[PDB]
């Protein structure tokens, strides 16, 4: 007469009919399986284990570090930036070589080894000779210059795959014009006055640092690596930035916790005496302990009450960084204004 | 005797007769009087039995197969009968009461494939007793036949059959696995927790029975109240722990090898930055905690390599070769008296991830935070040129460098050259005479054409 | 139909699955189980307990009188994705156990569990008093499961032993009864449909005349067609294990149970130590002795007395007797010999 | 005897509507840069090669062109002092 099976469960189905195939007239209402850290992996845990584990003092006393309170202490790593005018200076190229200060020790200057074609130091940006004296055997002798200036006016033009067609220089009118003959000393400081008048160069002052070897190739390396050091200082002071803006309310929620333990302990305590004497009345104190902690957590409580307080994102939700865009742009731009700012004041 | 069945004895020979066919006397004068078929045969009688007048009954063994060609009646009666007393289940038991060596695995199946799993019903078999066409497919002789061969058969076997291997110490599951004293990984459990001592003040609660609610008030009586208020202290110490561990187990801080190597191989100002910057782990994923760390690694590393290059520049190093050069030789002095992060950005080839801005123009950092071949010219022998061999070689173009080379000229001869030309080019509107071009070089015939072409090419001269 | 169903049906008792939830309900009930498991095991810790009961992952079902009384019930953590459960604590208060609730809460657990499920093995620790019940609910001392699926998952405890049952799917234990015996009727039902022992036959042909003499079976006709054979006759009076099986079991239980024979339960573990196998060449224990047993290699009384000395001797040899193993040892000998002299017939198997 | 000068007006408004006063001020900063001489090779192309890119190249062309009208007015007359009006 009786059904001799077991019948399926169906999704939103009434709680008689449940109570039916489960015929145990009850049954938990929240599974309570979403505080499970996770599932176990599902692994094979049968190969041999280590035999050699770490004391777990060891590992407490590892993982300690990661859980202390925070601190005044530790608010104040965060909040510095650290220096910022040193790095970002540009010195000229020294005038003894580091071989003669280190022989400034003893008597080891006895051996002089200046370049001969590098008299005075400067080999470059010194103009010698003209194109009487090129010749084959010379053209492999850097013997001949034009100056400094021209050199780096010629090299300014880029080659391409005519560029010399000047406007009125076609008539024959032009074609018999003459010339006078300049020497480099002159020429230079003839297209100085040039690019004065076009407005490359600064106006002189109302009424040229080519000894400095400003473009050498070391000089390349510290102007990228300054730029990159800007470009990090910003980054790392946003972050920091935002550190500071949780760590308050966390702060704030160690403060309180810290009073609602002592409650906690004090109300646990008052009733283990109950079952240490095994008593009657329940105790004035022991009374008045339980209004006192609904109190405190009902009232105070409700201003922590944001989830976030107690959580640590996971990577698994999702785009759960701290870190967003929309916000560290924002950062940012306050982190230089303060950085600006202080420039001005220094 | 645990076993709850009848042991039926013969009245004459006193000989178990349950499990055989035995014959019985159908006269009132007798009363339960069984005899053995050896005793109806020898015809020996006892106390009230006549064996000359008095009608008898046959007790059939019911030997035939029903169900399972292979399974008799009585073995399937044995079978629920074990199931009835031995339970539904316990397979090892009924399957020794049934008998004929079926092993446990035999009669599982035969059960589950019978009477489980099968194309029926908890009404056994196909229809109805109607049915008999299985009784009568095989005849009894050869059934009994076949069943001896296999006892006897089984029997022989065991009796041959190896000794079984002794048992060996149970598989204990010992959960301590993991590379750590007191740590279960299929359980997710620590065997020390946080408060272990959580349960030290609710290990002796006990309730009185049937209360809960107060026959007069309504409300929890006092005590009932204090009791409940000593367990939510409890449950919120579970939760701390659960929090607890799962910030344990992101960051991978269960891999103690391999982050005490990683700690080890750095050096010790950024060890001090790591452990400074630790705590702040809590509040953030793994990904942002890499980044965090690696950005102040990555502004340290720069730091040091710009004060290194700014010491180099001052003592009129003019390349970074002779840089590194000076840094051997100085490390030999200061004893005469892999390499780090701040020896590979002064390296002469700059890393990849060093050349392009790490926050773009418009203030968002970026999401990954932290040509004319002039032919050889014969019996020209092309000469390397060296930054200590050519003063101005850092200004000449990708494309001149290749031409000076393959015409053995140095750059400043070059640079006079091309002024001359451009000179003499201008003066004239720019168009000129290949002999032009050739007595201006001032040298061979085919270093001038060559360079000529090239000026040409380039465009800032026109032949005429 | 035991007491146990008429008290539910009449509504006398109530089952309830409960978790720590937080409720009020819950906790009364969990603090109850608590109590009664802390009362039957007293052996191990009472934290341990009141964290085991206690936990979020585990469930409980329980008895529950009408007036809130808890009177037994079960506690067990099912792993859902390696389909088998692991029953962690069972008891039954004492001074109701008279009564038989073991069998009933026992289906009901198992047929939630199918209900609520896909979970099909059951791992457990039975007691060393337990292991009646167990059996007699279906459950087997010898375990099917691979290794990797139930190792690094179920906790150890020692002074236990392992067992598994493997539930029977789409069947509902609860109606257990009805159902087996109207498989039973019409078994029976089928049988005598062609049993013919209701036939009075008249005495033999031979014995008709007043004389008596031997009769070949085979000779008469519903004999002959009911299949008898002079071979299964003598068979079928032969039992499967030894004829003394029954009396050796009785002493193998007695002996198992005994507090005394706890060392001997297990074998030694080469790992653990290495000149245990070096020092005895005929290292024995109560699981070697059972299956050769089983074995039937033991022909005679002599080899099991035997074995038992040899195993006393082998404790005394590897063990020094100032040390407790030899003399639990000895101890456990004049046991087996109380047990012995116990039975008349292995009395006089004493040496002087 | 010394010739006229050349008319530079339509040289350089040619170069500034060329190109484009959103990138120019980078164009004559890294130009000014390189003359001053606080650069190298490298970086000044590194710099202006994407500025001075096109398909019709016009802009390489008019570069050269205002380069090759500074050089050759060195042998001219010397232009009346101060920044010129036409900027």
């Amino acid at each position: 007469p009786t059904v001799y099976e077991i019948r399926p469960v169906l999704p939103g189905m009434s709680e008689e009919e449940i109570k039916e195939i489960y015929s145990v007239a009850s049954y938990p209402k929240s599974d309570l399986a979403h505080l499970t850290c996770g599932e176990p992996p599902d692994r094979d845990f049968s190969n041999s284990k280590p035999t050699n584990q770490i004391n777990f003092s060891t590992f407490s006393s590892y993982i300690e570090p990661y859980f202390r309170p925070f601190t005044e202490e530790d608010l104040a790593f965060l909040r510095e930036r650290g220096d910022r005018v040193t790095p970002f200076i540009m010195p000229k190229r020294g005038k003894k070589h580091y071989t003669e200060i280190w022989a400034e020790e003893d008597g080891a200057m006895a051996i002089d080894s200046s370049p001969p074609g590098g008299r005075d130091r400067l080999p470059p940006n010194q103009a010698r000779g003209s194109i009487d004296n090129m010749d084959d055997e010379v053209a492999e002798t850097d013997k001949l210059s034009v100056g400094p200036l021209l050199t780096r006016l010629l090299q300014a033009m880029r080659p391409e795959n005519p560029a010399t067609f000047m406007p009125e220089s076609n008539t024959e009118a032009w074609k018999k014009a003459t010339h006078p003959k300049l020497d480099y000393n002159q020429v230079d400081e003839r297209i100085k006055q040039e690019l004065r008048h076009i407005g490359f160069l600064p106006l002189p002052p109302s009424s040229a640092e080519y000894d400095g070897h400003y473009d050498d190739e070391v000089a390349a390396r510290l102007r990228v690596l300054q730029a990159r050091l800007r470009e990090q200082i910003l980054l790392n002071g946003a972050r920091k930035a935002r550190l500071t803006e949780l760590v308050k309310e966390r702060m704030a929620y160690q403060e309180y916790q810290t009073i609602l333990e002592d409650l906690d302990a004090q109300v646990n305590a008052a009733y283990l005496k109950r079952t240490r004497t095994m008593g009657p009345g329940i105790g004035d104190l022991a009374r008045t302990l339980m209004d006192r902690r609904r109190r405190w957590i009902e009232q105070i409580g409700a201003v922590f009450d944001d989830e976030g307080i107690t959580k640590c994102p996971r990577v698994e939700d999702g785009d759960t960084s701290i870190f967003g865009r929309e916000i560290m742009a924002e950062l940012i731009k306050r982190e230089k204004e303060a950085w600006d700012e202080e420039v001005e004041e220094e | 005797s645990g076993e709850g069945g009848v042991k039926y004895i013969c009245d004459v020979c006193s000989v178990d007769i349950t499990s055989t066919v035995r014959i019985r006397c159908a006269d009132p004068a007798c009363h339960d009087y069984d005899l053995c078929v050896p005793c109806f045969a020898n015809g020996s009688s006892s106390n009230a039995h006549k064996p000359a007048t008095h009608s008898f009954r046959v007790i059939e063994q019911n030997s035939f197969p029903i169900f399972d060609p292979d399974w008799g009646a009585d073995e399937e009666l044995l079978l629920l009968e074990g199931a009835e007393i031995y339970g539904l289940g316990s397979w090892a038991d009924i399957a020794d009461h049934i008998g004929g060596y079926r092993t446990k695995d035999e009669v599982r199946d035969h059960y589950l494939k019978v009477y489980i799993e099968s194309p029926n019903f908890p009404l056994p078999e196909r229809c109805s007793p109607y049915d008999l066409e299985l009784p009568n497919s095989i005849s009894r002789e050869e059934f009994q036949a076949r069943k001896k061969r296999r006892i006897e058969e089984r029997r022989e076997a065991a009796k041959n059959a190896p000794p079984p291997q002794p048992k060996t110490k149970p598989t204990a599951s010992i959960p301590a696995c993991h590379e750590i004293q007191g740590y279960m990984p299929g359980r997710l459990e620590f065997e020390t927790e946080y408060c272990n001592e959580a349960e030290e003040a609710v290990q002796l609660m006990s309730f009185d029975p049937g209360d809960g609610i107060n026959p007069r008030t309504g409300e929890l009586e006092p005590e009932m109240e204090l009791k409940l208020t000593v367990m939510e202290i409890y449950n919120n110490r579970l939760t701390q722990r659960v929090e607890r561990k799962k910030v344990i187990f992101e960051h991978n801080l269960l891999e103690y090898r391999e982050n005490t190597k990683a700690e080890k191989k750095r050096s010790r100002e950024e060890r001090e930055l790591l452990n400074k910057a630790k705590p702040f782990a809590r509040m953030m994923n793994r990904h942002d905690f890499e980044q965090f760390c690696q950005g102040l690694i990555d502004e340290l590393n720069l730091r040091q390599a710009i004060a290194q290059l700014q010491e180099w520049r001052s003592m009129r190093i003019g390349d970074l070769k002779s840089g590194e050069k000076y840094e051997q030789e100085k490390a030999l002095r200061i004893q005469k008296s892999p390499p780090s992060g701040a020896a590979l950005l002064v390296a002469p080839e700059l890393p990849a991830r060093y050349k392009e801005p790490i926050i773009d123009a418009n203030g968002f950092p970026r999401p990954d935070a932290n040509k004319y071949v002039p032919p050889p010219v014969p019996g020209v022998q092309p000469m390397n040129l060296t930054q200590d061999n050519a003063p101005d070689l850092h200004l000449l173009t990708p494309e001149e460098i290749k031409l000076c080379e393959t015409l053995r000229i140095q750059p400043k001869p070059y640079i006079m050259i091309k002024e001359q030309i451009l000179k003499e080019a201008v003066k004239g509107n720019g168009s000129l005479k290949k002999k032009q071009a050739k007595e201006i070089c001032r040298l061979d015939s085919q270093k001038g054409g060559r360079i000529f072409d090239f000026m040409v090419n380039a465009g800032w001269v026109v032949k005429a | 139909e035991k007491p146990a169903v008429i008290e539910e049906r009449n509504g006398e008792i109530e089952f309830r699955v409960v978790n720590n939830d937080g409720e009020r309900e819950s906790l009364i009930i969990l603090t109850g189980l608590k109590c009664i498991f802390q009362k039957q095991l007293p052996k191990m810790p009472k934290d341990y307990i009141a964290r085991l009961v206690y936990d979020r992952t585990h469930l409980s079902i329980a008895i529950v009188k009408k007036p809130l009384e808890v009177v037994g019930g079960i506690t067990y953590r099912p792993f859902k994705n390696r389909k088998f459960a692991e029953i962690v604590f069972c008891a039954i208060s004492s001074d109701q156990q008279v009564k038989g609730y073991g069998a009933h809460l026992m289906s009901h657990l198992k047929d939630y569990v199918k209900a609520t499920t896909n979970i099909e093995h059951f791992l457990t620790y039975a007691d060393n008093y337990a292991i009646g019940y167990f059996k007699k609910q279906g459950f087997t001392k010898e375990i099917t499961l691979d290794k990797s699926v139930w190792m690094g998952y179920i906790k150890d405890y020692e002074g236990g032993t392992i067992m598994q049952c493997t539930m029977i799917p789409r069947i509902r234990y609860l109606e257990q009864g009805r159902m087996l015996l109207k498989q039973k009727e019409c078994v029976q039902a089928k049988i005598r449909a062609f049993s013919k022992s209701h036939i009075v036959h008249p005495p033999p042909k031979q014995w008709r005349n007043g004389n008596v003499t031997p009769i070949d079976p085979l000779s008469i006709d519903a004999i002959r067609e009911s299949g008898w054979s002079p071979d299964m006759d003598e068979l079928a009076r032969q039992p499967r294990h030894g004829p003394n099986y029954n009396q050796l079991l009785h002493l193998l239980n007695d002996m198992q149970n005994h507090a005394s024979s706890w060392p001997f339960l297990v074998p030694v573990n080469k790992d653990e130590v290495v000149d245990y196998y070096d020092i005895i060449k005929e290292p024995m224990d109560l699981s070697t002795m059972e299956s050769k047993l089983e074995a039937d290699q033991y022909q005679t009384p002599e080899d099991f007395i035997r074995d038992a000395k040899l195993i006393f001797d082998n404790c005394r040899k590897y063990n020094n007797e100032n040390t407790p193993y030899a003399k639990s040892a000895n101890k456990l000998e004049k046991f087996m010999w109380q047990q012995i002299r116990q039975i008349p017939e292995w009395s006089h198997l004493e040496p002087s | 005897l010394v010739p006229p000068r050349i008319d530079l007006e339509p040289i350089y408004t040619a170069l500034k509507a060329a190109i484009g006063a959103e990138q120019w001020p980078v164009y004559k900063e890294t130009l000014t840069n390189f003359l001053i001489g606080r650069l190298n090779q490298a970086e000044l192309s590194e710099r202006i090669d994407p500025i001075l890119a096109s398909q019709d190249g016009q802009k390489e062309h008019l570069h050269n062109q205002l380069i090759a009208a500074i050089y050759a007015n060195v042998t001219r007359e010397m232009p009346d002092p101060g920044l010129a009006p036409w900027v």
